DNA sequence: GGGTTTTGGGG
């Protein structure tokens, strides 16, 4: 039988281990400190420690600390979102400096065991996959895990007590973070809360944030896949650790280290929901970029119809090489992509347009001018990404319009270029900016007799 | 204004066709850099990010004897100062290496360096990989749209559009995607090989080896 | 424990 103890009732004296439950707000990402040694740190709270005492208005968090020590990576839990809860056994306490820190030596005799506040942990967020039960921990240290009857009741109530401590107060209080604008102010690490404006690809084992916080200022920084896989644009998060990077000249920077570690927020959190809302892009950074000759920050030239917001993407290895042996490829028509362009054919930009018989299915010229058919946009990008950043191919993504898609793709109805100097130049314009480096497209594909065809997307710039 | 040295140097590299003598030569003076490892990696720092110096097999015999007293994969936490070197660009194989992105290299070559210990060099941020940086990344892969885009339309002329047939009314037809892929080169092999730069030769000594020498 | 490995693109 294991007796839980509230934090803040938790024995300063006796020698011995003690067992709770809490609520994580916080939290290291486990590291390595020698060649046999791994520690995660977590701030912690429940109904007894969470708030500190105020003469006045603005509420600052009160928590306490959670020390986990272990031999092996594996051993330790890997903290994504904040609210989720912690059940520790065999911990001891201590106060260090003036707070109450809670270690446990999960290489001897202590163990942990981690629940999920809300319906589904991060993990199966990701994987798109039901909880097994309430009262399932979606990870835990050691082979075994059990969860007496009478626990139940200690779980859901402090699920209860998670969901109205987030959804009244900012639990990551101002005190826990730095404003990103005086990010160079500070002396060494910091902490940031932000929103996620965009997740660029930058090569297959590193993707590079955009984000933005309540501050208005921009930084970008980078996050491996692995490690950080939960990363999605638009949501809001708490980036424990980082530093700026004074060696960035072009861009702002920020340098994560082993340690630090991107979390996100459960759903009742007003913090997040009051940034996602606050916080907004407005592209202020590729605006600029545009007028270089080189631009050191990615630009997405695009975005897709809204009605293709949720639609997952592909990458090309995946569009060009597995799309006829892959059972979930083949399944689908439409598809959404990210690429740069490489060349975009025909050279002469007067030719993008031609004019369409649709009785003989064939395009030809309009310099002879005078109805050759219907006007239509021929255009043929050969495209790269990350996924095929080494191999020695471009790939093929057509804007053939004659049915329709893609026919508002640049901003310009299909017009005889060769005698439209205004619909000419804006297409000379969009050309250059798409072969430029660092610039991309966003784009949802519909596959059409092995070629894909770009449709429900436009230009933004 | 760059204060790294390392990150300013190995840019203006790949900003300049890797062709070192292309190089601003305000920046070509010896380098004091602090050696944060010295084995099984050697990795010297700027203050900012970490590089690993390739020592020439002169480098070294000049080195064991102008300084016998001292064995060089003994030299972690030693500051050491760089006299005569050089920059070169070399095709390797990024899963292996870790200091180098995208099968690129940017190679400190070592000709001359001494070792200036009992020195305390003044402390800083914890250097990482300069291969690794946000920037420098960005600044390789612009090299490689460089020589990517020079490729292709050396190797793509003429028309060479979808005929719109292949597209027009195709409910009754079905395609292979792979149709969709163009080689951007007419080089050999799955990689993107065809750079105009000229790479570097200089030959050095392997770490593993320099043990041997000094510590059997 | 608000920290620094090498698994040297989770650690
Ligand atoms: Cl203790
Ligand atoms: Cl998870
Ligand atoms: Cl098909
Ligand atoms: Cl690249």
């Amino acid at each position: 039988k294991y007796e839980y103890v509230e934090l803040a009732k938790a024995s300063l004296t006796s020698a011995q281990p003690q067992h709770f439950y809490a609520v994580v707000i916080d939290a290291t990402f486990p590291y390595k400190t020698n060649q046999e040694r791994y520690i995660c740190s977590l701030k912690i709270v429940d109904p007894t420690l969470y708030l500190k005492q105020q003469k006045g208005a603005g509420d600052a968090s009160d928590y306490a600390t959670l020390v986990l020590y272990a031999k092996r990576f594996e051993d330790l839990p890997i903290i994504h979102r904040a609210g989720d809860i912690i059940r520790v056994h065999r911990a001891t306490l201590r106060l260090y400096n003036g707070q109450r820190q809670f270690n446990a030596n999960v290489f001897y005799s202590s163990s942990w065991a981690l629940f999920s506040t809300d319906k589904r942990s991060v993990t199966q967020e990701i994987n798109n996959q039901d909880a097994v039960s309430d009262t399932t921990p979606f990870s835990f240290s050691s082979k075994h895990a059990t969860i007496e009857k009478n626990e139940i009741s200690i779980l859901q109530n402090l699920r209860k007590w998670a969901n109205q401590y987030f959804s009244s107060y900012s639990v990551i209080s101002s005190d826990m973070y730095t404003a990103l604008n005086k990010a160079q102010a500070q002396k060494g690490d910091f902490d940031v809360v932000a929103k996620i404006l965009q997740v660029h690809e930058l090569d297959e084992y590193t993707n590079e944030l955009k984000l933005k916080d309540a501050s208005g200022q921009v930084f970008y920084t980078l996050s491996l896949k692995l490690k950080f896989p939960h990363v999605r644009t638009g949501e809001v998060v708490r980036i424990r650790s980082a530093t700026y990077d004074e060696t960035s000249t072009q861009k702002k920077v920020l340098i994560l280290s082993h340690y630090s570690n991107i979390i996100t927020f459960i759903q009742s959190s007003k913090l997040a929901k009051e940034l996602r809302a606050k916080i907004q892009d407005d592209h202020s950074v590729e605006v600029a970029s545009l007028k270089k000759n080189v631009s050191l920050n990615a630009v997405v030239l695009t975005e897709v119809d809204k009605k293709h917001a949720a639609l997952p993407s592909t990458s090309l290895q995946d569009l060009f090489h597995h799309a006829d042996s892959d059972k979930e490829l083949q399944a689908q028509d439409t598809f959404r992509t990210q690429f740069y362009v490489t060349k975009i054919e025909p050279s002469d930009v007067k030719e993008w347009v031609k004019g369409y018989d649709r009785k003989t299915k064939k395009s030809s010229s309009l310099k002879g001018a005078s109805g050759k058919g219907d006007n239509i946009f021929q255009v043929q990008f050969l495209v790269k990404d990350a996924s095929t950043q080494l191999n020695n191919n471009t790939y093929r993504v057509l804007l053939y319009t004659q049915d329709g898609l893609g026919a508002n793709f640049f901003n310009v109805k299909a017009d005889n270029l060769h005698k439209n100097a205004d619909a000419r130049k804006k297409l000379e314009d969009s050309a250059e900016l798409l072969t430029k480096f660092n610039s991309y497209v966003d784009a949802v594909v519909e596959r059409r007799n092995g070629f894909y065809l770009i449709k429900d997307t436009k230009l933004i710039y | 204004q760059q204060q790294s040295a390392f990150k300013q140097l190995y840019t203006e590299l790949f900003n300049n066709e890797g062709d070192f003598s292309k190089v601003s030569s305000n920046l070509k003076k010896p380098l004091k850099c602090y050696v944060k490892e010295s084995y099984p990696h050697f990795l010297v720092t700027d203050g900012y990010f970490f590089v690993a110096p390739y020592f020439t097999k002169e480098a070294v015999n000049e080195f064991h004897a102008k300084f016998p007293n001292v064995n060089i994969v003994d030299l972690t936490d030693k500051v050491i100062v760089i006299n005569n070197w050089s920059l070169e660009l070399r095709r390797v194989n990024s899963a292996e290496v870790f200091t180098s992105y995208a099968n690129l290299e940017a190679r400190l070559i070592v000709h001359s360096f001494k070792p200036n210990l009992q020195e305390r060099l003044n402390p800083t941020r914890y250097p990482v990989n300069l291969f690794r940086d946000d920037e420098f990344k960005t600044t390789i892969q612009h090299f490689r749209h460089t020589a990517l885009q020079a490729a292709i339309n050396k190797t793509v002329k003429g028309d060479n559009l979808v005929d719109i047939s292949k597209v027009a009314d195709a409910a009754g037809k079905k395609g292979k995607v792979d149709a969709g892929i163009v080689k951007a080169s007419a080089s050999k092999g799955d990689e993107f090989s065809d750079f105009s730069f000229k790479e570097g030769n200089t030959a050095t000594l392997k770490i593993a080896d320099i043990f041997v020498q000094e510590k059997g």
